[PDB]
Formats: structure tokens, C-alpha cells, sequence
């Protein structure tokens, strides 16, 4: 249920998407990066309906991200209705990550 | 807690009489023992009170011939009541103030104890 | 979540007012209810009452809205209201820590110092106090800081952040808060030693037959009195430590957690009708009001 983004599809695969959609922003260099990667997709299947999950490359699609301001990786935009609702950065666990998602999902 | 009365009675005017209530149960560290009274169809009237802390209070009526001691271990306290009066006949109460609550003083009375002074 | 919080908000407001109109009503309605204590309860009551009519809707509203809706003048009022209520709430719990002291180690000695005329010019003070600290320095601009992002907020009627001077935010701080605390950690301190120390007298007494031991009125005296100061200190220590860390190094604690907090200090003036409000006459009292 992972969606893996790219350049040109961002403006229909998140800006135009229907619900709420979590980008992940992540790197194969980071470590932090590939942490929270087996995390996500957990998280796919629990919040299910309630969210979409979404990655992104960035040594993919390297043009995505400077109009964002991403600093640090992972950076993860929570995205509704094509307007960015809230932010975490760095590696998370479950129980964390959880608390974030459930507090923003209303 | 129960508080017990004793040392009431009949006595003669001139005459001496010494209460006693032992208070038994649980009692803040902190407290004011003391005996009151009701003469015939009057009011309940302080006649002293003694704090734990060795602070005493008694009523101008009863001034410089009754005296209120405790007992330093139990709690007990005594009422020495000395040239006595038909005035002083009354029911004599014990009562204790417990401030264990802080905030508030709680009340416990006795049963009542009758002296009855003649001339 | 969101929404969490503006449920939240609402049943602070309902236990405010709710509970601190049912005790004045109590202390007014009946004549048993009408002591000493009890008028630096009444103080007490009417303090954390206005909080829950006027300051915590108004402020409920800052935090839904994300701004300030009725403009310059009513954030100043507004401000200076908050200011004296939390003020003159805090200081009367310092007074009753007084009272409740004179009264228990000193009970006949209390009633001869502390009479109603007395206890009157006390509260007066109080509330001249609090006075003093809110509405005289907040509508005369005295709390102003010269900072520029700071002036841009007192310019700007949409906004009404709490932002002061070194001096104003030290003074305030240790008028409405530090002052009282030290005072009630004293005085009840002493309760504490007074209790203690009659206890050594009781084995004294014995000549070495018993040893006393801590009873169910000592041990009541200790969680009554553990309920004061902790919920107290829990409740306005942490927005209080915050104002005067604010001062110095103004981006160490962020603008959310400083609301969060001042709002924990809202809810202790629904928690003060449940401690000072336990007696068996205000438990009859209230049976009867309902
Ligand atoms: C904005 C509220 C301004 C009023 C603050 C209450 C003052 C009255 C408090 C009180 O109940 N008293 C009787 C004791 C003192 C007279
Ligand atoms: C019954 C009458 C008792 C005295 C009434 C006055 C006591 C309060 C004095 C006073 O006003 N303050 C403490 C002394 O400053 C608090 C503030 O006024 C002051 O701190 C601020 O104005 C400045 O910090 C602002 O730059
Ligand atoms: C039966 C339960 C007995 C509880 C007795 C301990 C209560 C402790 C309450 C408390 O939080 N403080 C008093 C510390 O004694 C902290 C304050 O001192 C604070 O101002 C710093
Ligand atoms: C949101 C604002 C108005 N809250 C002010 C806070 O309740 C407060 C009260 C008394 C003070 O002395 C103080 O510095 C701060
Ligand atoms: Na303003």
C-alpha cells in the first residue's frame, strides 16, 4: 500500500490525492532513513483508510525537496488536502510515531 | 473514639470534686481537651480547655478555683474543681477538638456527667 | 486530538464555576458555614469564580481561534483580569495556611488576635494587592518591553501574547507565587514539627512503657496536607518556573508549552473548592443545596 513517488507524479500522487497522505522523505546513504523504512510499512497496514503512506527518494527525484525546506532525513510531511498540516523530523519508533499520527488525524 | 467520664457527684458548698475523662481511640497528636457545662435551662457554657501544647483557657465564673490538667502519656484530662457553689451545678461535658484535618476542627462530646453543689 | 482539547477545555470551565458557585452558595445559605476560615474561603471562591466566567472563556478563545478577537483595549482588560484573580487566589491560599496555623497550634491565642474586622482588612489587602500587580502596571503600559517583536504584538490588536519586561515578569512572579509558596512551605512546615515534636512529648511521658506510632489521624494529616502543597505546586510551579526562564532566554521554551502550562494553573481553581471544601458541615451543606 506504499506509495513510491517521483518528480512529475507529486503534484497528482499527493497535491490532488483524496485524504490525508504521509511523505516520507528518505535517502539510501541515511541510516536514520532506513530505521523508520520497516516501520512505514507496518503503519501501511494499521492505518489503513485513515491515511495513505508515501515515499520519496531524494537522490531520485532531488527537485521535490527544496520547495519544501527539507533540512534533515527522514522528514516526514503529514499532507491534507494538498496543504501541509504538520512535521516531524529524524528516526521515530512505532509507539512514537503512533502518538503523532493519531493526535493529527482529527 | 469514646470519651469516658468520671468523678461527678453530690457535694457539700466549700467542698472539692475532681472530673476525669479518658478519651480511648484515635486522636491527632495535635489537639484541645476540655470540659464544658449546662446548667437547668441554660446554655452550654465553656468552663476551660487545655491545649496539648500546655495552653490553658477558663472562664471568669470558675477563675482561680477550678484547674484543668492532662495526663502527659494518655489522653486524659482532669478538672480539679474546688470551692464549690450551688452555681457550678451542671452537667458537665467532656470534649475534645481534633485538628487532624488541617483545614477543620472535628468535634467528639461525652455522655455527660452530673455535679450537683447544696448550701 | 484537536478537537480533545477544546472538550477539555470546557469541563475546566464547569468544574470552576460550578463548584466554586455551589461553595459560596453553601457559605452564604448557612449560618453554621459562616467562620473565620471559611470568609478566607469565601475570598478564595470568588477569585477562582471570575476565572471561570471571564478569564478561562476568553482565554479558551485565544487558543481556538488562534487569535484575539475583541481587540487592544480587551486583551489589557483581559490580561490585568487574569493577573488579579491568579494573584489574589494564590496569596488567599497563603492566608489560609496562616489562619489554619494560628488556629491549630495557637487556638486560644487565635481567637482573641484574629477577629472578623480583622480578617476583612486581610482580604482587602489581598485584593489591593492583586490589584496593584494587575491593573495598575498592565493598563499604564508598565509591563511594556522596548523589543521590537515583542512591540509588534502590543501594535497588532489580533494579537495577545503575554509578553513583559525583565522587571514586571521577576516581580509579578514572586508577588502572585514565590512569595505564597514560601510562606505555605513555613507555615505548614511547622505543622508538621508540632505534631512531630508532640509525639516526643507522648513518649516522654511513658517512662520508656511505650512507643507511639503513626494512627489513622496522623497519617490522614500527612495525605491532606500532601494534597495541599503538591497539587498546589504542580498545578502553578511549572508556569510560574516558565515566566522567569521566558525573561532571559526567551526561545528555550516553546509558545506552546507556556500556554499549555498557565492553563494547568487554571485548573487548581477547580481543584481549591475540593480540598478547602472538605468539613462535614460544607459535605451536609451541600447535600441540602441540592
Ligand atoms: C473582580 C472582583 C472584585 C471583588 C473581590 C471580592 C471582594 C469581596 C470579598 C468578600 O467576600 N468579603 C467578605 C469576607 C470581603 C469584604
Ligand atoms: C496595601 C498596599 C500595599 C503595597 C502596594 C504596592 C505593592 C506592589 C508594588 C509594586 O507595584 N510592585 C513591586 C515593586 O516593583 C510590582 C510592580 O509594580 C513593578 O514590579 C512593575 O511596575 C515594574 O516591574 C515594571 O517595570
Ligand atoms: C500520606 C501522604 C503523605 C504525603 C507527604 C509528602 C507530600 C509532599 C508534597 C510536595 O509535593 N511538596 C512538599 C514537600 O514536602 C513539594 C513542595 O515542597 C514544593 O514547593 C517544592
Ligand atoms: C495568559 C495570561 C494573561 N496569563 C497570565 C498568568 O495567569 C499570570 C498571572 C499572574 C502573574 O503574576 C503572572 O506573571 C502571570
Ligand atoms: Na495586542
Amino acid at each position: 500500500k506504499i506509495i513510491h513517488l517521483t518528480d512529475d507524479s507529486f503534484d497528482t500522487d499527493v497535491l490532488k490525492a483524496d485524504g490525508a497522505i504521509l511523505v516520507d522523505f528518505w535517502a539510501e546513504w541515511s541510516g536514520p532513513s532506513k530505521m523508520i523504512a520497516p516501520i512505514l510499512d507496518e503503519i501501511a497496514d494499521e492505518y489503513q483508510g485513515k491515511l495513505t503512506v508515501a515515499k520519496l527518494n531524494i537522490d531520485q527525484n532531488p527537485g521535490t525537496a527544496p520547495k519544501y525546506g527539507i533540512r534533515g532525513i527522514p522528514t516526514l510531511l503529514l499532507f491534507k488536502n494538498g496543504e501541509v498540516a504538520a512535521t516531524k523530523v529524524g528516526a521515530l519508533s512505532k509507539g512514537q510515531l503512533k502518538e503523532f499520527l493519531d493526535a493529527n488525524l482529527a | 473514639v469514646q470519651l469516658q467520664e468520671s468523678g461527678g457527684g453530690l457535694v457539700q458548698a466549700g467542698g472539692s470534686l475532681r472530673l476525669s475523662c479518658a478519651a480511648s481511640g484515635s486522636i491527632f497528636s495535635i489537639n484541645t481537651m476540655g470540659w464544658y457545662r449546662q446548667a437547668p435551662g441554660k446554655q452550654r457554657e465553656l468552663v476551660a480547655a487545655i491545649h496539648s501544647g500546655g495552653s490553658t483557657n477558663y472562664a471568669n465564673s470558675v477563675k482561680g478555683r477550678f484547674t484543668i490538667s492532662r495526663d502527659n502519656a494518655a489522653n486524659t484530662v482532669y478538672l480539679q474543681m474546688n470551692s464549690l457553689k450551688p452555681e457550678d451545678t451542671a452537667v458537665y461535658y467532656c470534649n475534645v477538638k481534633d485538628y487532624g484535618a488541617v483545614l477543620y476542627e472535628y468535634d467528639y462530646w461525652g455522655q455527660g456527667t452530673q455535679v450537683t453543689v447544696s448550701s | 486530538a484537536a478537537k480533545v482539547m477544546s472538550l477539555l477545555m470546557a469541563l475546566v470551565v464547569l468544574l470552576i464555576v460550578a463548584g466554586n458557585v455551589l461553595v459560596i452558595a453553601a457559605i452564604g445559605s448557612t449560618q453554621r458555614l459562616q467562620t473565620l476560615t471559611n470568609l478566607f474561603i469565601t475570598s478564595l471562591a470568588c477569585a477562582d469564580l471570575v476565572v471561570g466566567l471571564l478569564v478561562v472563556p476568553f482565554g479558551a478563545t485565544l487558543v481556538v481561534r488562534g487569535t484575539w478577537l475583541w481587540g487592544s483595549f480587551l486583551c489589557e482588560l483581559w490580561t490585568s483580569l487574569d493577573v488579579l484573580c491568579v494573584t489574589a487566589s494564590i496569596e488567599t491560599l497563603c492566608v489560609i495556611a496562616i489562619d489554619r496555623y494560628l488556629a491549630i497550634t495557637s487556638p486560644f491565642r487565635y481567637q482573641s488576635l484574629m477577629t472578623r474586622a480583622r480578617a476583612k482588612v486581610i482580604i482587602c489587602t489581598v485584593w489591593a494587592i492583586s490589584a496593584l500587580v494587575s491593573f495598575l502596571p498592565i493598563m499604564m503600559h508598565w509591563w511594556r518591553d522596548e523589543d521590537p517583536q515583542a512591540l509588534k504584538c502590543y501594535q497588532d490588536p489580533g494579537c495577545c501574547d503575554f509578553v513583559t519586561n525583565r522587571a514586571y515578569a521577576i516581580a509579578s512572579s514572586i508577588i502572585s507565587f514565590y512569595i505564597p509558596l514560601l510562606i505555605m512551605i513555613f507555615v505548614y512546615l511547622r505543622v508538621y514539627r508540632e505534631a512531630k515534636e508532640q509525639i516526643r512529648k507522648i513518649d516522654r511521658a511513658s517512662k520508656r512503657k511505650t512507643s507511639r506510632v503513626m494512627a489513622m489521624k496522623e497519617h490522614k494529616a500527612l495525605k491532606t496536607l500532601g494534597i495541599i502543597m503538591g497539587v498546589f505546586t504542580l498545578c502553578w510551579l511549572p508556569f510560574f518556573l516558565v515566566n522567569i526562564v521566558n525573561v532571559f532566554n526567551r526561545d528555550l521554551v516553546p509558545d506552546w508549552l507556556f500556554v499549555a502550562f498557565n492553563w494547568l494553573g487554571y485548573a487548581n481553581s477547580a481543584m481549591n473548592p475540593i480540598i478547602y471544601c472538605r468539613s462535614p458541615d460544607f459535605r451536609k451543606a451541600f447535600k441540602r443545596l441540592l
